């Protein structure tokens, strides 16, 4: 066909990034788009220093 | 010609850990299951992932 495609997938980790300040008190964290489904109930996160 | 002299002693330190629980899961439809797709069977892919 004048027209091919593939696939790639990659395994990496999972990282995600906070789009607006949070305070030390708020619990509610506003994440990039669609990066949210990733994670689920009982996963354990820590914040990124250099 | 003197007396023997008075002793000392020490004590260790100890140290102690916990132990976690670690759970990851998949899920498939057995419709989605039995359904032939190009980049291959579902469900070996999601338990590769998981």
């Amino acid at each position: 066909d004048p027209e091919f495609s593939w696939w790639e997938e990659k395994l990496t980790h999972n990282r995600l990034e906070v789009k607006t300040e949070a305070a030390a008190g708020v619990t509610t964290l506003a994440v990039d788009t669609d990066q949210a489904w990733a994670c689920v109930k009982g996963d354990i996160l820590m914040v990124e220093s250099v | 010609g003197s007396l023997a002299p008075k002793s000392a002693t020490r004590n260790p330190v100890k140290l102690n850990n916990f132990c976690q629980i670690f759970k990851k899961s998949y899920e498939i439809t057995k419709t989605a299951d039995a359904t032939k797709a190009r980049t291959g069977s579902a469900l070996a892919n999601d338990k590769k992932r998981r």
